């Protein structure tokens, strides 16, 4: 779940969050 | 004290597994019905 942005938390990390809906929409 | 600081409650039920203390505090916040983001966004105030 999402909350806020990427500066408040200490120790946040770059990564990718896959979205299941997009490939189905594009197919 | 060392067991409850470096491993949370795991050392009381088997092998002691390490975990960073803020993550353990987030776990305990989930224990009482408050989400993790509250602790992660008010860490400094909570520590003070
Ligand atoms: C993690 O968060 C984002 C992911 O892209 C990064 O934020 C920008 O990243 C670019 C390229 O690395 C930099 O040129 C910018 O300066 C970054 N900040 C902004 C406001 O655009 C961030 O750098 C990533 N890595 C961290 C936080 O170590
Ligand atoms: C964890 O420890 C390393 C070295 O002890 C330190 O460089 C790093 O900043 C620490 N993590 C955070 C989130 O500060």
């Amino acid at each position: 779940f999402v909350s806020g942005n990427c500066d408040v938390v200490i120790g946040i990390v770059n990564n990718t969050v896959y979205d299941p809906l997009q490939p189905e929409l594009d197919s | 004290l060392a067991g409850t600081i470096t491993s949370g409650w795991t050392f009381g039920a088997g092998p002691a597994l390490q975990i960073p203390f803020p993550m353990q505090m987030a776990y305990r916040f989930n224990g009482i019905g408050v989400t993790q983001n509250v602790l992660y966004e008010n860490q400094k105030l909570i520590a003070n």
